């Protein structure tokens, strides 16, 4: 039915994203204004 | 020869009734941002703004003239609310609430209302995040401010969550996602699907830099 195919599609879309996001590149090793909870 | 003191008065650090030209610029900027969605607002607030807008463009409410059908709604609301039930009736009730206030008073109050929202001055991106308890992506508004990052409900515009920029350890983007690492403030990363990850990263860096240069001076 319409709901069955949608579910399948949605779960694939989620799985694709979970995998792709691991390809992200960090834009800095650390934020200059980051304060540890004990310092802020 | 005339009396300045017969007029509506209000002044705070953002806006001032005694400077008409500056006020109009502030009004135009705020109204445009709301009408075009750059400043996302709830349905209720949209109609409040609309009501001030009507007072500004038409003058005091005339009940037998200003009735459903009179307005070009798309001129007065964010597109999201044009087709919503009773929009116009709500706008006109707010218009009526304005009574005989002047154009300048209405503009001051419009700008004040805009500045009163937590969403004021925030750059929002429409993204998708994981739905609670479901393997499914759903829409959400991700906002970047001068000192924070916030998650906002795309329908109601409720601020769901806010993290100070000082709690952000690092961030990353790929051509299809964006991710925030809050280091010691919480266990898990926050990742969303979006093709605008690069823009988001730059705003965050840009704003952090403005803050890092305040410390210096």
């Amino acid at each position: 039915g319409p709901k069955l195919l949608m579910i399948i599609h949605d779960r694939r879309e989620f799985a694709k994203f979970e995998k792709e996001k691991m390809n992200a590149k960090w834009d800095t090793q650390e934020n200059p204004i980051y304060k540890s909870p004990i310092n802020n | 020869g005339i009396d300045p003191f017969t007029k509506f008065f209000y002044s705070d650090q953002n806006v001032d009734s005694r400077d008409p030209v500056q006020l109009n610029l502030l009004y135009v900027q705020a109204r445009d941002d709301i009408l075009n969605g750059s400043h996302p607002v709830s349905f209720e607030k949209a109609c409040e703004f609309g009501g001030f807008q009507a007072q500004i463009q038409f003058g005091p409410h005339v009940e037998h003239k200003h009735k459903p059908g009179f307005l070009d709604l798309k001129e007065f609301l964010p597109k999201e609310y044009i087709k919503q039930r009773g929009a116009e009736k709500r706008i006109f009730q707010e218009h009526k609430n304005c009574g005989e206030m002047s154009e300048i008073e209405a503009k001051v109050k419009y700008v004040k209302l805009a500045r009163s929202l937590r969403t004021y001055g925030v750059s929002f991106f429409l993204v998708k995040e994981k739905m609670k308890g479901k393997n499914k992506l759903v829409p959400r508004l991700l906002g970047i401010t001068k000192d924070s990052v916030m998650r906002v409900d795309e329908k109601t515009k409720e601020v769901l969550q806010e993290w100070p920029l000082t709690t952000v350890k690092r961030w990353a983007a790929s051509p299809k996602s964006f991710t925030l690492d809050f280091g010691e403030y919480q266990e898990s990363y926050y990742s969303v699907q979006t093709t605008e990850g690069e823009q988001i990263s730059q705003l965050i860096a840009g704003y952090i830099d403005i803050i890092l240069k305040k410390k210096q001076s």
